[PDB]
RNA sequence: UAUGCGCAUAACGCCACAGAG
C-alpha cells in the first residue's frame, strides 16, 4: 500500500530535485523519447515494450513478451527511437522495399539520383523481381552429389 | 461461385482479369502474401504469385 | 460460400462436383502411376476422376 | 452468407510445404500468445457438459 | 571445418527436401524404397526420409555468405 | 546491486578501521587522508596479494545462452528456466516421499527432461518473427474501440 | 484504423528472419537481436514450459 | 544558500564518485558510502560563506591498470562556463600531464566552448556534465540495464562468433547519457546485460556512433 | 479372498454440501466397528438410500474368491457364481488419490482414499490399518447391501 | 485468350449507384 505521485505532464530533471522524498529508482514515463534523453535507449526499449502491453492490457489482451520486444528491438536498432513509418522506412537498404510501402516516385526519385542498388534480399525486392523469398524455405540451397 | 483455372489476360501486365461474369481471377493481395510469408512457405508464394500470374522470360545482356 | 461440415475431418474441406471437374493438376507421367492417369484419361474432363 | 477461396497449388513444391507447414493440424495454437484457437463450439459444449 | 548449427533437420527444410525429391520421383527418378502401392510422390517421399534413404545435401547459408553442407542422412529428423 | 573491485574491497573490509586511526593531514585535491593512505597502501603495501582482491572481485559470468549455444549444448537454457526447473524440483522432492504410488521417475530424468524440451521448443532458423510480431500487434487492434 | 497501422508494421518488420546463428536479422544483415524475444524460444512452444 | 547547496554538492560529489569507480578508477568504499554529515565533516559547511569552495572539491582520481591516467573532476565557480575557463583547466592539466578531465557545470556552456571541448585533440580528452543531470545516478534506476565496455580482444572474438561486421551492430549514439557516464569513445562496442523477463538475463552488444 | 475392505455404514447425512445431482445422492456415512466414515456416490434411481439406512460396504479387489484371476473384461453372459449375488448394489471404480498425513511417521492413523466409479466419487477415510489394500490407479469393487435392522 | 467447327466470331476502361462478409 504505497503511495504514488501522477503528474499530468513530464519533466524527467525536475524531479531529480526531490531524490530524498520520491523514490526515483522506480520513475516512471510515457514518453519514450523523454526516457531516451534522460536515461539511454535501453531503458526506452522497455518504456516502448511496456507501453505496448499496458495499451493491449485494458482490453484484457496478452500479446506474448516476445513480439514486443522484437518491436522494440527493431525500433530502436539505431540508437533512437524511430516511428515505423514512410520517414523511418528512408534508412532501408533496399529501394524496392522502400517503393511497394508508400510514395514509390519519391523513393524512385531518390534511387536514381543516388544511384542506389538493391541486393534483392528483402521480401518485396524479390517479390518484384520474380525471386523466391529469403525466409523460410529459402534460407538455404539443395545440392545433389555428383 | 467461381473458378478459373486458365483464361484471358490483362493485356497490360498478362496476369489474370477480374470477374465472375468475364470467367477471370481471383486475388491473391498483400496480405495473403504477408500470411502466406508467415508460414515459413516460399515456394508456395512462389506458385501462387509466380507460377500463377506471370512467369515470362526475358532477354538480358549480361555484360 | 461456405457452408459447415462435420462428417470430414478437420483437416478436411469439401470441394464440389462444379469445382473437382474444373481444377487440374499437372501430374506427370511415371510408370507407377501410369493405370491411374490413363483411367483419368478415359473418364476426361467432365467425369470426374 | 461468407465466403471462402481455395487456391490449388500447381507443383510438388508448393504441395510438399503445404502439407508439412501451412496444414490444419500445425495451425493449432495462435501465434499471438500461443493460445489453442482450433476448438469445438456451441452445442458440442453444450452436450459435452 | 567444424559444423556448428543445429543437428536437427528444421520443419523448413523437410518441406523443401520432400519438395524437391517428390519432383524428382515425379520425373522418373529410382526410387531408392520399395513402392508399397503409393501413386503421390510426397508419400514415397515421406517414405525415402523415414528410411534415411535421400542424398540430397543441404547447404545452410549463413548472413555473411558463408556455408554448410549436411546430407540428410546426418540430421536428425523427428515427427 | 553493491559495487565491486579489488581496490573496493581491500578498502572496505580490510583497511577501514587501520585507517580509522588519527592522521591530521588536508585534503590534497578532494580527498581524504584515509583515501591517500589506502592508495599508499593498495599500491605498495600490496605485491601478488592484489591478485587475490581481484579474483575476489570478479564479475557474474555471462549467462550460458550467450556463451553456448543452445541448440548445440545441451542443458544450456535461460536463467528463468533454470531457476523453476530447480524450485520444481525441491518441490518435488517432497511429493515422491509424501504422497503414495510413486512412479518410476528420478531427479536427474526429470531435470534431462525439462532440459531436453527446452532445447526443442527454440525458433527453428528460418522462421520470420517480424511478420508474427507485426501480424500479432495488428489482429488484436481490431477487438480494441476508439476512444 | 487497424488495417494501416498493420500495414506499416509489415512493411518495416518483413524482412526480420531468425538466421542459422540464432540471431534475428534484417534482409542486410543487420543484426536486430542476438536471441530471439531474448531467450531463443518459440511462442507456439513455450506454453507447456 | 546554506543546507541546500552542500545537499547539491554532496550528490553530485557520490554521483561523481560513482561514476568514476564505474569508469574503473580507485575510490575507497568510505568515499563512495560518504554521508551528509561526513561530507560536513570532511568539507566545510556554508558555501555561501566559502568554506567548499568549487575550486576546494577538485578531485584526482586514478586508474587500476597504471596511474599515468588519472583524471581531474572539476567544478567550476561560474555559472555560465566560457573558453577562458577551460583554457584555465587545460593549462592545470598540461602541468600534470593529464590527458582526461570532466567539467560539471551549473549552467550549460556556450557552444563555443562546446565546440572548444571537442576541438581538443586527443591529449585532452573533456566531457561536460550539468549539475542537474548528476543528481541521480542514472543506471541505478530500474530500467537502465548493466552496459560494460568491451576490450579489442572481446570485439574481436564477438565479430568472429557471428561472422559480421560492425557495420551490422546495432548503434548507441555517443551523446547517450549511459555512453556520456560511462565515457565512451566513439568505436568501442558496449556490452548489455539486459534484466530480460522472458529469460534471466540478456546479452545484447551496441556499437557506439 | 481379495476383500480390501469391509464393515457396516449408517447414513448419517444426505447431499450436506447442497448441490442435487440428478439421479444421483451423496451419502455422508460413519461406521459402526472402526472409526471410518463414508462419503459415497449412489444412483437413487435404481437403488434409493434414505436417512438412517444401515448398510453393509465391502470393497474387494475381485469379485471370485476362487482366486484373484482380475479380468476386467465384461461378459454378461457368464454365470459362474460371484461376490455380487450376495449384494444389492454393485460398482466398479478406479482408485484415483490415497492420501494421509504424516512428519517422518508413515500413515500417521488417518489415511483417506479417494475412488471414482466412472465419475461417482467415493473418500473412504480412516486408520490406515484398514486402509491397506488401497493403491492409486487399483481397480475396486464397490458392494453394498442394505441391513434389515 | 475464350467459344464453336487449322478455320469463324467475340477481345475495355473511368465514374456513379447498389449490395455481400
Amino acid at each position: 500500500k504505497e503511495l504514488v505521485l501522477n503528474t499530468e505532464g513530464i519533466n524527467l530533471p525536475e524531479l531529480f530535485k526531490y531524490a530524498e522524498v520520491l523514490d526515483l529508482r522506480r520513475l516512471y514515463s510515457n514518453d519514450i523519447h523523454a526516457i531516451a534523453n534522460t536515461y539511454g535507449i535501453e531503458a526506452a526499449l522497455r518504456v516502448i515494450e511496456k507501453e505496448i502491453k499496458d495499451v493491449f492490457a485494458v482490453y484484457g489482451i496478452a500479446v506474448d513478451p516476445r513480439h514486443l520486444s522484437l518491436v522494440a528491438d527493431y525500433m530502436c536498432f539505431e540508437g533512437v527511437y524511430k516511428p515505423l513509418n514512410r520517414f523511418g522506412i528512408r534508412s532501408n537498404s533496399s529501394p524496392l522495399q522502400q517503393m511497394t510501402f508508400e510514395t514509390s516516385f519519391q523513393f524512385l526519385k531518390q534511387a536514381t539520383m543516388l544511384g542506389s542498388h538493391d541486393e534483392l534480399r528483402s521480401p518485396s525486392a524479390c517479390l518484384v523481381v520474380g525471386k523466391v523469398v529469403r525466409g523460410g524455405t529459402g534460407l538455404f540451397e539443395l545440392k545433389q552429389p555428383l | 461461385f467461381q473458378v478459373r483455372t486458365t483464361g484471358a489476360r490483362d493485356r497490360v501486365t498478362n496476369q489474370p482479369i477480374g470477374g465472375r461474369n468475364v470467367q477471370g481471377g481471383i486475388r491473391f493481395g498483400e496480405m495473403e502474401r504477408d500470411a502466406l510469408l508467415a508460414h515459413g512457405t516460399s515456394f508456395l508464394l512462389h506458385d501462387r504469385l509466380f507460377n500463377c500470374s506471370d512467369r515470362s522470360v526475358a532477354h538480358v545482356c549480361v555484360k | 460460400v461456405i457452408c459447415p461440415d462435420m462428417y470430414i475431418n478437420t483437416n478436411e474441406i469439401g470441394i464440389p462436383m462444379v469445382f473437382a471437374t474444373k481444377l487440374t493438376y499437372p501430374q506427370p507421367v511415371t510408370p507407377w502411376n501410369v493405370q491411374e492417369l490413363r483411367q483419368a484419361v478415359i473418364n476426361g474432363p467432365n467425369v470426374h476422376p | 452468407g461468407d465466403e471462402m477461396n481455395a487456391h490449388f497449388p500447381q507443383s510438388e513444391l508448393g504441395r510438399a510445404e503445404a502439407y508439412v507447414l501451412a496444414c490444419t493440424d500445425q495451425q493449432y495454437l495462435v501465434p499471438k500468445d500461443g493460445q489453442p484457437l482450433a476448438g469445438l463450439i456451441q452445442d458440442h459444449m453444450v452436450s459435452g457438459a | 571445418q567444424k559444423r556448428i548449427t543445429t543437428p536437427y533437420m528444421t520443419k523448413y527444410e523437410r518441406a523443401r527436401v520432400l519438395g524437391t525429391r517428390a519432383l524428382q520421383i515425379a520425373m522418373c527418378a529410382p526410387v531408392m524404397v520399395e513402392l508399397e502401392g503409393e501413386t503421390d510422390p510426397l508419400l514415397i517421399a515421406m517414405k525415402e526420409l523415414k528410411a534415411r534413404k535421400i542424398p540430397i545435401i543441404i547447404r545452410r547459408y549463413l548472413p555473411d555468405g558463408s556455408y554448410e553442407d549436411w546430407g540428410v542422412d546426418e540430421l536428425i529428423i523427428t515427427d | 546491486l553493491l559495487r565491486r573491485g579489488a581496490f573496493l574491497s581491500y578498502s572496505q573490509k580490510i583497511q577501514e578501521a587501520v585507517k580509522a586511526l588519527k592522521l591530521e593531514s588536508e585534503n590534497r585535491n578532494g580527498r581524504s587522508p584515509g583515501t591517500q593512505e589506502m592508495l599508499r597502501m593498495w599500491y605498495e603495501l600490496d605485491e601478488e596479494s592484489r591478485r587475490k582482491y581481484q579474483k575476489k572481485a570478479a564479475a557474474c559470468p555471462d549467462p550460458s545462452l550467450s556463451v553456448w549455444r543452445p541448440d548445440i549444448y545441451f542443458a544450456s537454457v535461460s536463467e528463468t528456466f533454470e531457476t523453476k526447473v530447480d524450485d520444481y524440483s525441491q518441490e518435488w522432492a517432497a511429493q515422491t516421499e509424501k504422497s503414495y504410488e510413486k512412479s518410476e521417475l528420478s531427479l536427474d530424468r526429470l531435470r534431462t527432461l525439462l532440459q531436453l524440451k527446452w532445447q526443442r521448443s527454440l525458433c527453428e532458423p528460418g522462421e520470420a518473427v517480424g511478420l508474427l510480431a507485426a501480424q500479432s500487434i495488428g489482429e488484436p487492434s481490431t477487438q480494441m474501440t476508439l476512444n | 484504423r487497424s488495417g494501416y497501422l498493420q500495414r506499416c508494421i509489415i512493411k518495416h518488420l518483413e524482412g526480420l528472419v531468425v538466421q542459422y546463428d540464432l540471431t534475428v536479422r534484417d534482409s542486410d544483415g543487420s543484426v536486430v537481436q542476438f536471441l530471439y524475444g531474448e531467450d531463443g524460444l518459440d511462442i507456439p512452444k513455450t506454453q507447456f514450459l | 544558500d546554506d543546507e541546500e547547496e552542500t545537499y547539491r554538492l554532496w550528490k553530485i560529489r557520490k554521483t561523481i564518485m560513482q561514476l568514476c569507480h564505474d569508469r574503473g578508477y580507485l575510490v575507497t568504499q568510505d568515499e563512495l558510502d560518504q554521508t551528509l554529515e561526513e561530507f560536513k565533516a570532511q568539507f566545510g559547511d556554508k558555501p555561501s560563506e566559502g568554506r567548499p569552495r568549487r575550486t576546494d572539491l577538485t578531485v584526482l582520481v586514478a586508474h587500476n591498470d597504471d596511474p599515468t591516467d588519472q583524471m581531474f573532476v572539476f567544478f567550476p565557480e561560474e555559472p555560465k562556463v566560457g573558453i577562458k575557463t577551460i583554457k584555465v583547466y587545460c593549462q592545470r592539466m598540461q602541468e600534470e600531464n593529464i590527458t582526461r578531465a570532466l567539467i560539471v557545470v551549473q549552467q550549460g556552456m556556450t557552444p563555443s566552448a562546446k565546440q572548444s571541448l571537442v576541438d581538443m585533440a586527443p591529449k585532452y580528452i573533456l566531457e561536460q556534465f550539468l549539475q542537474q543531470e548528476l543528481l541521480i545516478n542514472i543506471t541505478e534506476h530500474e530500467l537502465v540495464p548493466e552496459h560494460v565496455v568491451m576490450t579489442k580482444e572481446e570485439v574481436t572474438e564477438l565479430l568472429a562468433r557471428y561472422k559480421l561486421r560492425e557495420n551490422q551492430l546495432p548503434r548507441i549514439q555517443a551523446g547517450d547519457p549511459v555512453a556520456r557516464y560511462f565515457g565512451i569513445k566513439r568505436g568501442q562496442v558496449v556490452k548489455i546485460i539486459r534484466p530480460s523477463e522472458t529469460a534471466g538475463r540478456y546479452i545484447t552488444y551496441r556499437l557506439v556512433q | 479372498a481379495g476383500i480390501l475392505f469391509e464393515d457396516i455404514f449408517d447414513v448419517k447425512d444426505i447431499d450436506p454440501e447442497g448441490k442435487k445431482f440428478d439421479r444421483v445422492s451423496r451419502l455422508h456415512c460413519e461406521s459402526e466397528s472402526f472409526k471410518m466414515d463414508l462419503i459415497l456416490d449412489v444412483n437413487i434411481q435404481i437403488y434409493p438410500v434414505d436417512l438412517g439406512d444401515k448398510f453393509r460396504l465391502v470393497i474387494a479387489s475381485t469379485l471370485y474368491e476362487d482366486g484373484t484371476l482380475d479380468d476386467g473384461e465384461y461378459n454378461p453372459t457368464d454365470d459362474r457364481p460371484s461376490r455380487a449375488d450376495q449384494f444389492e448394489y454393485v460398482m466398479y471404480g478406479k482408485v484415483y488419490r490415497i492420501e494421509g498425513d504424516e512428519t517422518s511417521t508413515e500413515a500417521a492413523t488417518r489415511l483417506s482414499a479417494y475412488v471414482s466409479y466412472g465419475g461417482l466419487l467415493m473418500r473412504l477415510q480412516g486408520d490406515a490399518n484398514n486402509l491397506h489394500g488401497f493403491e492409486v490407479d487399483s481397480r475396486v469393487y464397490l458392494l453394498m447391501k442394505k441391513l434389515a435392522f
